[PDB]
RNA sequence: GGAAGAAUGGGCCCACUGUCCCUAUCUACUAUCUAGCGAAACCACAGCCUGGGGGGCCAGGCAAAAUCAGCGGCUUGUGGCA
RNA sequence: UGGACCCACUAAUAGGGAACGUGAGCUGGCCUACUGAUGAAGUGUCGUCGCAAUGGUAAUUCAACUUAGUACGAGAGGAACCGUUGAUUCAGAUCAUUGGUAUUUGCGGCUGCCUGACAAGGCAAUGCCGCGGAGCUAUCAUCUGCUGGAUAACGGCUGAACGCCUCUAAGCCAGAAUCCGUGCCAGAAAGCGACGAUU
RNA sequence: AUGUGGAACGGGGUAUUGUAAGCAGCUGCUGAGAUUAAGCCUUUGUUCCCAAGAUUUG
């Protein structure tokens, strides 16, 4: 759910309380009636605050309950310890508000006069407002967390994936952008891909998730994702050194990152030309590298007609469109006479189903029957 | 409770349906009629193909209850003139025909036979003496008036009814200039207008009549107007081939075996209406072209009847015609 | 979709199960997609999805508020062709909300209205009358 | 198509009557309410005087074809001739039965 | 193999029937399905748009082959007359009055070998043999009487329920004189006949059918080439 | 359909039923009229509603006889103290 | 909303008031209204045909197919306008089809009594049973349930105030299940007209 | 207030029940008989009824 501002949330809570509960209580009624009216308003105020806090708690996830790749990325990119502290502070504030409301309700249960109830009603609202106002920075952190979480993708380490990591702008992102329909923007500035980009792909009737990694906070996020992921390394080394990093530097970086690359298939991509040479400048070998990485990760004869060996929707749409087009079954008939096809037929005459008692042989049978009837009469 | 709008629930002040709303005039259109008044006789059920586009029941067979309303051709007997005024429509003058049908004379008299039949006698002579006066009045109608209605009456003689009083009413003549309407009314004096003039076997008509009476607030006998209620067929009973559905042939007449319940045998032009109509049997009903202009598919689709049922409505009848009945039943002593 | 058809299976009624899933008797609890009508118990009929509990059968299957589709009805209802139809008893099927039955066969004739509305029910049907 | 009644053994027009199906995939059409109740009570048509079954057995009495204009035209006239011939035989049969 | 859905459902077999010489389509539904069938095999084999007994379950209720087609006796005579007008003269259509109304769901027939439910009447089996001009065997598929719905039959291959035993599948394949594969289509749906239709040269499956299932079906039916 | 508000009743269960869904129909009587007979309570005067000081007053709305039948009468969303 | 804070449907199951809510609708711990039915009377007279001042108002909503597996989205998923078909509630009618209905006491069957007998009838406070037309009724059966303007929020245009700017000031356009009319019903019994005869 | 008038009957048509009593020899009469408008349809059928009484009306 969206995270509102502290002032806005209080106004929305206050407005919702006033709009739903009645606000006309004449002083001439019973003390219990006045006590009940004040208590209901307080109870509604407590419920509205409780619902907002519970919704925030439900929306906020648990870092431990998250997947190892998701939790590590969340901790690196969102300071999970700070997020956990803020959530606990909100939970403590919600519990404190509930205790204050219960104390106020108990005090209201022994109400005496309308002024006492009115002062009590204001006192409860002011205490809640001060608690809400105090919990101001938590809302800002939650809103930032929600925006970061919404922008974050859904990691699926269970499925087959291909992780592309190495020197920045070594063409790995370009290869990933070519392999998968996902297109991540690339700029001449280093570390342009601040966050990982995941692109679904199909190969050999299998789904492969091409996930890019930052070149080497972004580097830490890339390392953490590669630490816990069922994917194959796609270390791309610039053979022509057009990526700004020397071949020895890329090799040293690959050797250093090999602890994370362990228990996975490692591919050595010779950029700008498993050791696979892929000409980044010429865009050659990208498909072959992807195929190699995917492979590394892994008496009733048929009477076929001559026409088979060698539209209705458009027709209906052109004439009247769907729901306004009536298809005539007369046209789709094999009747010899076109006039006969477009004409009606006699269904039942004189209480007899003529269509069920008419046969092709009746053309000659009727003449024979007529001759037989005349002979019988004679 | 029921609808607040239909309040009060008092009995209708009119025995026969009155058309309060009429289609808007259009001089661009040709002169044409707008309302009809026949007699409800009874109802049957018919079998019909359902050619509803896009529906699940498209291009197949459906059963629909129908009502039978006999509509003998009326006799145009006069015209009236109406002037649009700051107080509404005002009747300017009224001109009639010479030889009024004798049923119409029954309408003007509560005790016809006892009366000396003096209705319109001096009007008849003054027309034969000097038609100039009538021409002057028709000049007044064609010049000053803005809405023209013709006086038409049901011709009850050929109907199988005990009643002998003609139901007189007015039909708007929409189309053409005012002089065009008067000339059309003049040329249609004393003649008959058939039902086929106004309705064309598929049109959008509004049936009006006074509902039946359940007895005592009051329950029954109010004025009503049903909308929609498409026509299925405008038969011509004068033709012996009136019903005669093309699919079934099966030479027959619309009249159910033994005659319509409490009505008799229908012989004349009749109209087939889907669903039901306000008012019980043998009651005069009023039809009018639909006021609004809607091209909904349920109002624009064509209808070609498959088979109509002419069984014995009296009791659990099971025979269409004696021609198809006799050979099925064993030859009885009679 | 499905047209107006006579409702004759109100709540608090016992209705027989006609599949091989092991269920025998079905108890109606509530009707899916019912309006908020005043003082009118919702009813069920052929081709209608309702919430029912297995009275007798396999213990694991019962004690679950599960959707049920009625396939047979005692009451005489009119079909749009104009003929009135009634069956010897009331029969239903054990089905998930997706529209799949746990059982793999049905017993006796099957109303075409139920069959046409739910295509896989027609797939499981062997006698559609 | 007008079906034949199971009990009354008469013509059944669309709309009227009722249709009853059985567990054995046998569907019976009743011409009227009395006929439906007659089959409801399992009254034997051979034991019912007003049934064509008794009237017959007591001495008292799938491949579609391509349409053709000539075949259809002659079929209607033949049906009328067949009915006329059949009716005469019944009248003679009734006269023989009376005699 | 073509993947498509009728209305909003991928159960093509229920709403349509495909033979080796003719195709059956529903009436009053989505015209896209008829256009798809016409574009796929309309110019090769006829495709008739009609309803048997006024229902769109013609595919799952009617059974037939290129030689003959069988329809339930409950079908209207007017429907039968329209079918003959649409169908070619060499196509034989016969009405079946049997204790099993769903001819398609009970019996699945190929161009040479047909397997029917054991409860089929002897007269119906004789009529089916006479009409389809094929050998009819009364047996069961995966222990289910509805053999015509839980299994799929074709000239180049057969599809059976995934729960069928290997020995039973081998026996059925030998009896049918064609290869048989036991599995599920339409993303695990066990109604192979309802969820898949294959002709001698073309195959039409549900739009929601899995690619692996589609690839397996194409290889089994040899429809890749 | 069968307690969701007659059965014979039987052993919570089973059966049963207009309790209910949802009322519908019938018969009889009452009711109703006609003939006859024929009261008593009760009665300051009467009798249309809104607002202002109730039915009588003020300002408004309206206003047509005689009758028959069913049948009413200030308070709100913001704590206090230092 | 249906059932004992709950458990499901549904689009939701909003909050209140009628200061002792409606305990003189409800239960537990004369006259005046309103609804209907007649009604003498100007208008010479009686009758036909209309006018319409005014009063009341009525339809609501869902899902279903295309438009789609298109827009969009790496994907996962997945629109909408229009067009069209159904359903729910409510309203207004109608009794062909189906059911219910038995004082057609109509037909049939059953029991008892009587005339010495057969027959013949009669009766049993409508003896018992089956069917039972016509009528009545059935969200248990069917039919039907609009279309024009002016608007709010709001989107703007021209344009000063204020040499810019500006939806506003003077003006204008679009736009809500809103408002007012159209249609629907009543028809002033002290509103009126055309027309026929007029002892 | 003298007419394709009205009415009572009857005929035909239409319908419900179920094949009568009786004649007989389960069968034939006999898919009969009975009822059919009192809120069904029709009437070349027989009959009588009526070119009538009172009241108010410029």
């Amino acid at each position: 759910t969206p995270i509102p501002d502290v002032n806005t949330f209080l106004d929305v809570v206050l407005s919702r309380t006033q709009r739903k509960t009645p606000t006309v209580i004449r002083s001439g009624f019973k003390i219990s009636r006045i006590r009940g009216f004040y208590g209901r308003k307080v109870k509604f105020t407590q419920d509205t605050i409780t619902e907002k806090l519970d919704s925030i708690l439900q929306e906020f996830p648990k870092l431990n309950d998250i997947h190892p790749f998701h939790a590590d990325l969340l901790n690196i990119l969102y300071d999970r310890d700070h997020l956990k502290i803020a959530l606990s502070q909100l939970s403590t504030a919600k519990h404190l508000v509930e205790n204050v409301a219960r104390d106020y309700i108990r005090l209201l249960k022994y109400g005496d006069s309308l002024y006492r109830c009115k002062q009590l009603k204001r006192a409860a609202l002011g205490r809640m407002a001060t608690i809400i106002k105090r919990q101001k920075s938590s809302l800002e952190f939650l809103e930032q967390v929600r925006q970061h979480l919404s922008r974050l993708p859904a990691i699926d380490p269970n499925t087959r994936t291909l992780l592309v990591c190495g020197y920045p702008n070594v063409g790995k992102s370009s290869f990933m952008n070519k392999v998968t329909r996902a297109q991540v923007d690339v700029q001449p500035y280093a570390f342009t891909t601040k966050s990982l980009f995941v692109g679904h792909f199909d190969y050999k009737y299998l789904r492969w998730q091409v996930i890019d990694t930052p070149g080497i906070t972004i580097e830490m996020q890339s390392i953490t994702a590669m630490a816990h992921l069922r994917s194959a390394v796609l270390y791309f080394m610039d053979l022509s050194e057009m990526c700004g990093y020397s071949v020895a530097a890329q090799v040293k970086l690959y050797h250093s990152i090999k602890p994370l690359f362990a228990n996975k298939v490692t591919i050595l991509v010779l950029n700008k030309i498993k050791v696979v040479q892929t000409s980044c400048v010429q865009d050659i070998g990208v498909m072959d590298v992807r195929t190699t990485a995917c492979e590394a990760l892994l008496a009733r004869p048929a009477c076929i007609p001559d026409s088979v060996k060698t539209l209705a929707r458009d027709i209906e749409a052109a004439n009247g469109g769907a729901g306004v087009y009536n298809v005539e079954l007369r046209d789709k008939y094999i009747l010899q006479d076109p006039s006969w096809k477009y004409d009606r037929m006699p269904e039942l005459l004189d209480g007899k189903n003529v269509a069920d008692f008419v046969d092709p042989e009746i053309e000659a049978k009727l003449l024979a029957l007529d001759e037989e009837e005349e002979r019988l009469e004679r | 409770h029921g609808s607040l709008g239909f309040l009060p629930r008092k009995r209708a002040s009119r025995q026969r349906g009155k058309v309060k709303a009429f289609p808007k005039d259009d001089a661009s259109k040709p002169v044409h009629l707008t309302a009809f008044l026949g007699y409800k006789a009874g109802m049957t059920h018919i079998v019909r193909d359902l050619d509803r586009p896009g529906s699940k029941m498209h291009k197949r067979e459906i059963l629909e209850a129908v009502t039978v309303i006999e509509t003998p051709p009326m006799v145009v007997v006069g015209v009236v003139g109406y002037v649009e005024t700051p107080r509404g429509l005002r009747s300017l003058t009224t001109v009639w025909a010479e030889h009024l049908s004798e049923e119409v004379k029954r309408r003007f008299y509560k005790n016809w036979f006892k009366s000396k039949k003096k209705a319109f006698t001096k009007y008849a002579k003054k027309y034969a003496e000097s038609t100039q006066s009538i021409n002057r009045e028709l000049e007044r109608i064609k010049k000053y008036c803005s809405v023209v209605r013709v006086l038409a009456h049901t011709q009850i003689r050929k109907t199988p009814l005990a009643q002998k009083k003609a139901h007189l009413m007015e039909i708007q003549v929409n189309g053409g200039s005012v002089a065009d309407k008067v000339e059309w009314a003049r040329e249609h004096f004393e003649k008959t207008v058939d039902i086929k003039s106004t309705f064309e076997q598929n049109e959008m008509i509004d049936v009006i009549g006074v509902t039946r009476g359940k007895g005592n607030g009051n329950a029954g006998y109010m004025h009503r107007t049903q909308l929609n209620s498409k026509i299925y067929r405008i038969g011509a009973g004068d033709d012996a081939k009136n019903a005669s559905t093309d699919f079934d042939a099966t030479e027959k007449r619309i009249t159910p075996m033994g005659g319509f319940v409490r009505y008799g045998v229908v012989e004349n032009d009749f109209v087939m209406l889907n669903g039901a109509t306000p008012g019980p049997v043998k009651r005069v009903l009023t039809l009018r072209k639909s006021l609004l202009t809607h091209t909904s598919r349920k109002a624009l689709e064509p209808v070609s009847l498959k088979w109509i049922d002419t069984a014995s409505k009296f009791g659990h009848g099971r025979f269409q015609t004696p021609a198809e009945a006799k050979q099925f039943l064993g030859t009885l002593k009679k | 979709t499905k047209y107006r058809m006579t409702l004759g299976l109100p709540v608090q009624a016992i209705m027989n199960c006609a599949d091989n899933s092991g269920a025998k008797n079905l108890y109606i609890v509530s009707v899916f997609g019912t309006g908020a009508r005043l003082n009118r118990l919702p009813a069920a009929s052929c081709g209608d999805m309702v919430l029912a509990t297995v009275k007798k059968g396999k213990p694991d299957l019962r004690k679950k508020i599960m959707p049920a589709i009625v396939v047979r009805q005692r009451k005489a209802w009119r079909r749009k062709d104009g003929v009135y139809l009634y069956f010897e008893d009331n029969a239903g099927v054990i089905v998930n909300p997706k529209g799949e039955m746990k059982g793999s066969a049905i017993t006796g004739p099957v109303a075409k209205e139920c069959a046409d509305l739910w295509p896989r029910i027609a797939s499981n049907a062997g006698t559609v009358v | 198509r007008v079906h034949t009644c199971y009990f009354c053994s008469g013509p059944v027009y669309p709309g009227h009557g009722i249709m009853f199906v059985r567990n054995d995939s046998k569907v019976f059409r009743f011409c009227r309410s009395k006929c439906h109740k007659n089959f409801k009570m399992k009254r034997n048509p051979r034991k019912v005087a007003w049934t064509k079954a008794y009237r017959k057995a007591h001495g008292k009495e799938n491949v579609p074809v391509r349409y053709d204009r000539n075949v259809i035209a002659t079929t209607l006239n033949a049906m009328k001739r067949v009915s006329q011939v059949h009716a005469k035989r019944e009248r003679l049969f009734y006269k023989k039965r009376l005699a | 193999a073509l993947r498509a859905q009728f209305e909003n459902s991928n159960e093509i077999g229920v709403f349509s029937n495909l033979t080796n010489s003719y195709a059956l389509v529903a009436l009053g539904g989505s015209e896209n399905f008829y256009s798809v069938f016409e574009a796929e095999l309309g110019d090769v084999v006829p495709v008739v748009h009609t309803t048997i007994g006024g229902t769109r379950i013609i595919g799952r209720l009617t059974c037939g082959n290129r030689k003959g087609l069988l329809v339930p006796s409950s079908t209207t005579d007017n429907e039968l007359q329209h079918l003959r007008n649409s169908l070619p003269d060499p196509v034989k259509i016969q009405r079946v009055d049997e204790r099993l109304s769903a001819l398609g769901n009970i019996v699945a027939c190929n161009d040479y070998v047909a397997l029917v439910h054991p409860d089929i009447e002897r007269e119906t089996e004789e009529i089916i043999a006479d009409v389809l001009d094929v050998e009819v065997f009364r047996q069961t598929v995966a222990g289910n009487v509805l053999t015509g719905s839980y299994c799929a039959l074709s000239n180049q291959g057969a599809l059976v329920h995934p729960r069928t035993s290997i020995q039973e599948q081998d026996e059925l394949s030998s009896l049918l004189q064609v290869p048989l594969v036991a599995g599920t289509i339409n993303r695990g749906s066990d109604v192979i006949g309802a969820g898949l239709v294959v002709n001698d040269w073309c195959a039409f499956a549900g739009l929601d059918t899995t690619a692996t299932e589609l690839a397996v079906c194409e290889s089994i039916f040899k429809l890749q080439d």
